[PDB]
């Protein structure tokens, strides 16, 4: 489901309003056992359009990095200090909260 | 003989044996020479006494030359060592050190700080160098909470809290930035050999990373005493090499050879001295001049004085025929006439004295003595106290006489 030409559709709850979100992938480049390169793992176009209101469509080009537990860990402290990777880092506490919200994260860490 | 040479190369670091500090190491070895007294037998004897064994085994490389041509074709406490050799154990029991004190060092958030066994004398050596290797990391892979360097010997709680103080000249691994700074280097992580060295010629502290010279961090640090120093947060450990056990990574020998060649390039590229003219009332008085010795090759005074000394030495040793041959050769080559007449008078006087029935060695001995006197009294370079001191790079007996 992460092929180059693959489309995803859904919503997004911002504030209290709902928007329709479409994602079109462009390039998928997922690494393996060794990875010390900062080339983006995923790339695509994300478009957000109004559903409750008459908000116009805003479409953007985005890039993405996966989490492999060798170099790019769950917390933004194992991520290296680079100018391209410094926009993915917030705080270890914020990362722990936003990851503990998901049940698969918990089922991963309790096995 | 060769056995003493093999033992002294197997006991002491190799780069230290090519400096003018090697005289003290030779004296130290010869004082305790009864303990020790084709290199496989010497290495086996040194391992039986114990220089090649711990617990990690101290291996040694021995080639096979006959097979190659066939198929194809604490003792350092006993001796009196005065240079750093181990880390010092803190009395508060905040560190874990091995039996030898170099193989492992792990803290037991505040930094755990420690220094080395002994301090570095300012007026005795030319270049000092030692390495560490990070064994484990407690963040990112290439980010370690280790500060390594040198410390001025005349705040410890400040060193434990922050990592360093105003008297620490060192390299920090958590940000890749020197203590009292600047874009100098990058942080080091696991399995990284970081070396620290001090140069007493120009007086600068440099650091190396995995065999690459990273440049001079601090400058103008002469006439001072330093001690190796390390600060570690709990979680990461280092292995220290002072050069006694294993071989370095850097190639510090090439650094020393380059500086010695520079010093040699800088230095080397009437006819009777008479009595000392500055003895009045039994004391030395300073003349108000720029130099006391005004001999040069370009004026011919230095070869004339050398020829006079050579003739006097040859006559004094009972080699009158060789002196006659030298005088004949000097006649064949031709203020040289005055030298010819003086030499001829000397052979005539010697022949008269022999019929009725030195200065060179003084020059050699005084050259060695004034080199050592320059070394031990901390003389300035040329005019200022910031110029390089080239006399620290000269081993007179190993580089000139032999």
């Amino acid at each position: 489901y992460l092929r180059p030409r693959m489309q995803f559709t859904g919503y997004q709850i911002s504030g209290y309003k709902r928007y329709q979100v479409t994602v079109n992938l462009k390039t998928v480049d997922l690494p393996k056992k060794d990875c010390t390169s900062l080339s983006p793992h995923l790339s695509g176009f994300l478009s957000i359009r109004g559903l409750t209101n008459q908000h116009p469509e805003i479409s953007t080009y985005f890039e993405a990095y996966a989490v492999n537990h060798k170099e790019l860990g769950f917390l933004s402290s194992s991520w290296k200090d680079e100018p391209v990777l410094n926009e993915f880092k917030a705080t270890d506490q914020t990362d722990l909260e936003h990851w503990i919200n998901f049940p698969s994260f918990r089922q991963l860490f309790l096995m | 003989d060769d056995v003493d040479r093999e033992f002294i190369n197997c006991l002491f670091p190799s780069y230290l044996l090519q400096q003018p500090v090697a005289y003290d190491l030779w004296i130290l070895y010869l004082q305790h020479r009864k303990l020790f007294h084709t290199r496989k037998e010497i290495w086996s004897k040194l391992m039986n006494l114990g220089v090649l064994g711990t617990i990690q085994v101290y291996k040694y490389f021995y080639p096979d030359v006959n097979d190659f041509t066939l198929r194809f074709g604490d003792i350092y406490k006993i001796l009196g060592y005065f240079l750093p050799s181990r880390w010092q154990a803190q009395p508060n029991n905040s560190l874990q050190l091995s039996q030898d004190g170099i193989t492992h060092l792990q803290p037991n958030v505040d930094f755990a700080v420690t220094w080395a066994n002994k301090s570095l004398p300012d007026n005795k050596l030319t270049i000092f160098y030692y390495e560490i290797k990070v064994l484990s990391v407690t963040e990112s892979a290439e980010n370690s909470n280790i500060v390594i360097g040198y410390k001025l010997v005349e705040s410890i709680n400040k060193c434990q809290k922050y990592g360093f103080d105003l008297n620490v000249f060192g390299y920090c691994g958590f940000d890749g930035l020197i203590t009292n700074s600047k874009e100098y280097a990058k942080p080091f992580g696991r399995d990284d050999v970081i070396g620290c060295g001090i140069n007493f010629i120009d007086g600068s502290i440099f650091f190396t990373k995995n065999g690459i010279h990273l440049g001079n961090a601090f400058t103008d640090l002469n006439d001072l005493e330093f001690v190796p120093y390390v600060a570690l947060r709990p979680g990461n450990s280092i292995k220290t090499n002072f050069g006694l056990n294993e071989d370095f990574v850097f190639d510090i020998i090439g650094y020393q050879d380059k500086w010695k060649s520079l010093a040699y390039e800088h230095i080397c590229r009437k006819f009777l001295l008479g009595e000392d003219n500055r003895f009045i009332d039994g004391k030395l008085v300073r003349p108000d001049v720029n130099n006391i010795n005004n001999l040069s090759v370009d004026d011919g005074s230095l070869p004339n004085t050398l020829n006079v000394m050579i003739n006097d030495y040859l006559i004094h040793e009972g080699l009158v025929d060789v002196a006659k041959g030298f005088l004949k050769d000097l006649q064949k080559d031709a203020e040289s006439k005055d030298v010819i007449r003086h030499n001829e008078r000397q052979i005539m006087k010697e022949e008269r004295m022999v019929k009725i029935r030195c200065a060179l060695e003084n020059v050699i001995s005084n050259t060695r003595a004034m080199l050592s006197t320059l070394l031990e009294y901390n003389a300035f370079g040329s005019t200022n106290s910031s110029d390089p001191r080239y006399y620290k790079a000269i081993n007179f007996d190993e580089d000139v006489l032999n």
